[PDB]
DNA sequence: TTTTTTTTTTTT
RNA sequence: GCCGA
DNA sequence: TCGGCTG
């Protein structure tokens, strides 16, 4: 196919259309805008259900309200036969001749740009007293204490992220949040998660970048030698020595680093296809995946082993360390523990 | 090293002239490598030569890859280049790679095969083997290598010929001399011989009076009933072996008394094997169960066997092909090549029985365009026989065997003759 | 499961008796249940039986383990019970298990030998055999059923086969000489048996003369209608029984005082059973709407039916195939099994009838070819009875009955045997 | 593909000359293409010759260019290399780029008329096409080829058949003056030919000889055989080949010695094709297989073959005919039609063998009236051979073949002769 | 009155014996009680018997479901429970 | 790839 | 539509 | 109340 031609004039077609938004990550072009076909809902205005994805060899059109999924030559010719006309003429044009789009090939990215010194509204955990609400609750999570020191508390989110990165609210309503600071590999911190406290915050659980070139891993300066252990949750790899965590919906293992020795440390459910699918995905790629299908305890991630069914972080290093395999051996226990 | 097998495939011709046939796209990994040589072996089937690297460059070019797999497969196709080495390493280099990346893609395949057994019906797909074919398949990629033999070579396979004419296959001789003379000495080992009938004229009783033959001349039998309790069958090699008519049995004409004497001096006869029976429910059972079933006579009985004898192959269970999946056609050679199979592993006379089609009954000939469940089987098996008792061999008490598929000797040479199967004492005579 | 084994191995010696023989330490896990299962087998081989609970604790605080291995195993132990569940569903669950953890075991193995085959000599482990050895070891890990029967031996059960013969209690009487001689005892239960004839000749005649016959020797008689209505065929159960021709029934020439009187002569005697007849729609009913009509036959009334016949298999609708999911061959062979096994489920004679193809309903003699439906049905079946009709049949009122497929006895004894059916009483009547 | 086609018009002789009359201005492009392009064209005018690269260069600074026109140009004449490709993929390569681009061009030219009829008439372009020269134009487009060779133009063509005729280029000798004489010259390639045997004539043996005979002239022969064996067809070739009696060959006469000495005799001639010997099932092996097995052979052995001797044409397998029977009018002339296809597009000459009835067994002259296999085999077989064994003839050593079909010439010419047939031996001989 | 028709489909033969030949998988849900009936009516199939809760346990643990469907069955089988009820 | 009905056709 | 806040 | 989600 011809997916830049695609994109071009999915673009052209429906930025006219409302709610249109051209969400472009550094490997992944889509389109948000409400469907024509089906006109989404009145109330789902912003949550408009017509997608288009040009990542892909070819651009398709989907959208989950009508269940309308077609390529976009298809849409083109329903909808805008000028347009589909011309598209169907242009894309024949350039067939015959060489692709050219990778000329010009230039990367708009820059080093360490918002790189986060000081953190206002932020006491540091170990900083706090033993009986502030914050300490009780993650006494709770039966977090050890000498970690603390890598924790803040908050009852500025929205002023803390405006102070950092202004205009993200329009409101700045206190709210205490758990300030994750997430650094690099020469220990500055590059990002910032405001985890949510009690059962759940009121709204907007999100790690706030300094800069869309940070990184979105936490412990990265605290790795030592031996294996590294990915896993899913910074709280989770703070109970994990060489334990870093992934911060993000994107999993990019060119972004991880030690793929000599990272091992990926996912949840306990073999259900959820969705890890299902990351575990395939991650050994197919021949990586080192940690399997729980012998694992005594049937919780979620190893902070609900730890407080639940009791578990120790010695056990789970030393589960860790016996349960690593790779290729076929890694596919045999993916295979066995899915269902 | 698939970036200098590619190298040499491509800068090179003795290499090329060497290992192509074998290679296959399923040899390398998803990445730029598979699509650099899906562009090569397209060039090579359109052009029937090694392609350039500007050719492959415009190939690539003219094909439709994302910006990703473009961008992969150029800078693999840059990194192409002629590197001066002996053309002895690169070969066996070669195909040691092409057999590790074989063996790991056929694992990749028993471990999926699982996970669909592990499947819940209508959940579960279809067009992948059973568990039980899990075996076959990592035999298949063993067995790859770049010396492939695939026709005898005159002028060039010369020893092997005359070995072949020197020397021939030992033989499990029968009871009948006429089996002898049309096999030239008997059964070969390693061999899968049917024993096809119409229904209701003899299949079972053609592979008892085998058993019992067999049992006289001091193998050791097995008999696996798929249609039959255990007592029929055994009832059936007692008619054979003492005398009695099935008549006389059911009856009882014959005193308990007469019937221990008979045993007792059949087994301080000291030429005389063991012949167990074990029964199966219709389709119950495949080539593993009777694997296991081996494996415990050899345990529990004690008893390593020599003619596995199995009922009806048509009932049997595929082993390989899921239960009530594909055709006919295809679960029953499937079947017979899990029988052969096994006979050949175990290096046992294995001995079954197939249905011929409806055309065939009550009719004086059949012929290989005649058996019922599939065809395929004369392909599978290597010693099939008929019995053509219509309509007046039965009353004459005789038989007639077509010798339809024949890897022994010469079947159109004592193609059709006359048993005289003795029904009440379920046994065959020579009528000379 | 890990824990129902254990718990049954402890608590229960049946299940102990047939599932210790196939029992090894590499089946159950790493971790606490390995060691569980390893003090299971030592407490068995110092003292011969299976351990206590409080036993198990002592062996436990005597072995060594770890303080990790010892908490787990001493709350592994803590969680056993006696649970007596279904002892069938324990064996096949356990037996499942066994295959399963077998298949990963083996395919670890496979893994960790080709792992040590891409090392180095010099580095590779000696231990490990070599890549030739991975298809045995899938086979040997495929050929471990839980089945500790052998069979049979012709030699050393000759005793108990004998005894096997004296036990005629399969054999179920025909009231009729010629069926019973010819039959060698008449039929016998789960033996699916196919009077068949073509379109109008007699069919389910010929299956409630058969009712009637068995319920004057005090059977159970299931007639399943797959075509008629109840009250039709009790009417002619009623002319076979009553002895009033059929057309008498409609024409009133007997009083419903004489047939009172002749119902309450009937009821009086004690060899007399009971016949229960259920009609169902076309393509309406199998194996699995016959098992609920047994089910709720012996939960309404104290009736265990002997015979089930009925009254044409090709009526039936099959129980996994749909209505018409494939040709006619498979579905009604199909239907022959399912009957077959219900029938040798539930230790019953099951007749059927079946129809002709038009090459044979006007012929004098019917060959097992002239089958309408499936080639299946004549090889899934036991006692093939055909029923032909001729003009000089007719006029001697004399239906004749060739014996096309007979698996009890000699099918060439008396192959075609005159039937005196008289159509007014529905009625059989041997000729002598 | 620019780059490539412009390097090989400046730096070959062969590949110019062959596509230079297609090659117009306006395949290219607009720019640095087009630019190169049109000097080319005028150094070839100015020049009769193919300008070098520095005369390219030097055009370049004599011409009227642009500043950036200047600098394209220039860097596209240094990006011009001589770089060796092969011939037939470059002009296919070539052809296609043209054709591309001229449909392209052709594309944009209605599309602009188009454009230009939907104008106010005042104001349009004269010079434009009228819309109803579209189809034309398109016409034009594909009116496009490097190679016009669509079937075989008579009085365009005619120098080419001479030199067919008079090389003989069709026919392949038979090592025997009597068929050479009956054949105008041999087989031809691309044709079937098939061998009537006879009552007992042994289809095999002719086919034998014959393979033997090709074998002798240095032919590839590949003799794919279903009712034999590999080894005991390649042993009739050794009977043929050696003067080594077949019977001696297993009696043992002949030693290893002699035997080897007289296959290293053949070897050391240079006047001796390759025989390959392929053994398919019984009636598993259709046409298109036979097009697999070529493959093979031309992939792995390098063997390309000439003669194709395929056992038994009765006992082939229609490539797509579900039905198979052992004697069948409809699969018989299928399988004709199908191997004649093969040999058509294999450009090899194909040998099989075939039954007759029992008319021209028991006489002398047969008729193609008097043909099992008539109609349906004579229309597809370009060659057929009665070939009659008679006692007479059995005692003198002799067979009488008659020329039933010769596509190559006239039947009556020379109609039946004796053939010296040598059955020990499988040879056949002349007569003088 | 789902749960209570399934405990008294595994925990007495006397309301199986009558009830279940009527009883079908679209009675029930869309939820956790149709699941449930599905393991019952397969472990009928295969053994001509009521199963156990144990025997269910283990039929669940060999289950395809999603972990709120597994979730849900567990639920179920856990709340069933034989209680002194009339015919 | 078998398998069965029905019809239609054709060859021996 | 499903999930997360 | 928001965003992101395969076919
Ligand atoms: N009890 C018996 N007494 C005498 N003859 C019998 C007896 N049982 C079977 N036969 C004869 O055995 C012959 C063939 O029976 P089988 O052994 O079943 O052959 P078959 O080909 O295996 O039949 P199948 O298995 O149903 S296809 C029949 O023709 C009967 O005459
Ligand atoms: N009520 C009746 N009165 C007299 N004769 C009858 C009666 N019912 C059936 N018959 C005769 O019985 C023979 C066929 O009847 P049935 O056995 O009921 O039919 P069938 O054997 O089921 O075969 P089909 O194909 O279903 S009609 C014929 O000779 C009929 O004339
Ligand atoms: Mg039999
Ligand atoms: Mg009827
Ligand atoms: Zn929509």
């Amino acid at each position: 196919s011809i997916p830049w031609i695609d994109n071009e004039f999915a673009y052209r077609a429906l930025a006219h259309l409302p709610k249109f938004t051209q969400v472009n990550n550094s490997s992944t072009f889509k389109l948000r805008f409400r469907c024509p076909v089906c006109g989404d809902s009145k109330t789902d205005q912003n949550k408009a259900r017509g997608w288009y994805y040009g990542d892909n060899n070819e651009g398709n059109i989907h959208c989950y309200n009508c269940n309308y999924h077609a390529p976009i030559g298809i849409y083109l010719k329903e909808f805008e036969p000028d347009l589909y006309r011309e598209y169907i003429f242009e894309i024949r044009k350039e067939k015959g001749k060489s692709r050219p789009i990778e000329k010009p090939k230039e990367l708009p990215k820059q080093p360490e740009k918002k790189i986060i010194k000081s953190l206002p509204s932020c006491v540091r955990l170990d900083k706090l007293a033993e009986d502030h609400p914050i300490i009780k609750y993650v006494k709770a999570r039966c977090i050890p204490k000498d970690k603390w020191k890598y924790l803040w508390f908050t009852t500025e989110w929205p002023k803390l992220v405006n102070s950092i990165a202004p205009g993200t609210y329009k409101k700045e309503i206190s709210e205490p949040r758990l300030v994750i600071p997430i650094y690099n590999a020469n220990g500055k911190a590059e990002s910032f998660q405001g985890r949510a406290l009690k059962k759940d915050a009121p709204q907007k659980y999100i790690t706030i970048e300094a800069y869309p070139e940070a990184t979105k891993i936490y412990g990265v300066e605290r790795v030592k030698d031996g294996d590294v252990y990915v896993l899913e949750g910074p709280i989770d790899s703070l109970f994990i020595e060489n334990g870093i965590a992934i911060t993000g919906g994107q999993l990019d293992l060119e972004v991880v680093p030690f793929k000599d020795r990272r091992v990926w440390v996912l949840d306990n459910e073999p259900r959820h296809p969705d890890t299902i699918k990351r575990m395939t995905k991650l050994v197919d790629a021949g990586e080192r995946v940690m399997f729980w299908d012998k694992s005594p305890w049937k919780s979620k991630d190893v902070n609900d082993m730890i407080r639940k069914e009791g578990a120790t972080p010695e056990q789970i290093m030393e589960y860790m360390k016996n349960n690593i395999a790779q290729g076929l051996m890694a596919k045999m226990r993916l295979s066995k523990y899915a269902k | 090293m698939v970036e200098i097998i590619l190298s040499h495939l491509i800068f090179d011709q003795a290499y090329f002239s060497k290992v192509w046939p074998y290679m296959d796209s399923e040899y390398f990994e998803s990445g730029p490598a598979k699509n650099t040589f899906k562009l090569i072996k397209s060039h090579v089937n359109e052009y029937h030569s090694v392609p350039s690297i500007n050719a492959l460059n415009v190939a690539l070019e003219n094909s439709s890859f994302t910006e990703t797999e473009y961008s992969g497969v150029k800078t693999l196709i840059s990194k192409l280049a002629d590197s001066p080495e002996d053309h002895s390493w690169l070969v066996k280099e070669t195909e040691k790679y092409v057999q590790q990346r074989a063996m790991f893609n056929a694992t990749s395949k028993i471990i999926e095969i699982q996970t669909n057994a592990e499947l819940p019906p209508e959940k579960r797909n279809k067009k992948m083997p059973d568990v039980g074919a899990i075996p076959d398949i990592m035999r298949q990629a063993l067995s790859i290598s770049f010396d492939s033999y695939v026709g005898h070579d005159w002028m060039d396979d010369y020893e092997a010929r005359w070995l072949s004419y020197m020397n021939k296959a030992r033989k499990v001789p029968f009871k009948l001399r006429i089996l002898n003379k049309i096999t030239k000495g008997g059964a070969e080992t390693g061999t899968l011989n049917v024993l096809m009938a119409g229904v209701n004229v003899g299949k079972s009783l053609g592979l008892c009076s085998l058993a019992a033959d067999y049992l006289q001349l001091g193998h050791n039998v097995l008999y696996i009933s798929m249609q039959m309790a255990e007592e029929v069958c055994a009832k059936r090699i007692d008619a054979n072996m003492l005398d009695v008519s099935l008549d006389d049995i059911d009856d009882g004409h014959i005193s308990y008394a007469e019937y221990k004497g008979k045993m007792e001096k059949w087994r301080e006869k000291s030429t005389l094997g063991r012949l167990i029976v074990k029964q199966y429910p219709t389709g119950g059972a495949d080539a593993n169960t009777f694997r296991s079933l081996l494996n415990e006579l050899k345990l529990k009985k004690n008893f390593v066997p020599t003619i596995i004898i199995v009922d009806y192959l048509g009932i049997c269970k595929s082993c390989r092909i899921r239960v009530y999946s594909e055709n006919s056609y295809t679960t029953v050679k499937a079947i017979a090549e899990e029988l052969r199979a096994l006979a050949v592993e175990t290096e046992t006379v294995l001995w079954t029985a197939a249905q011929v089609g409806k055309q065939a009954w009550d009719s004086s000939d059949v012929n290989m365009s005649d058996i019922a469940e599939s065809a395929g089987l004369p392909a599978t098996a290597d010693f099939m026989l008929a019995v053509i008792e219509t309509e007046e061999l039965a009353a004459a008490e005789q038989q007639l065997i077509k010798q339809i598929k024949s890897r022994y000797g010469d079947k159109n040479k004592w193609n059709k003759f006359l048993m005289g199967v003795q029904k009440g004492n379920q046994k065959w005579v020579e009528i000379e």
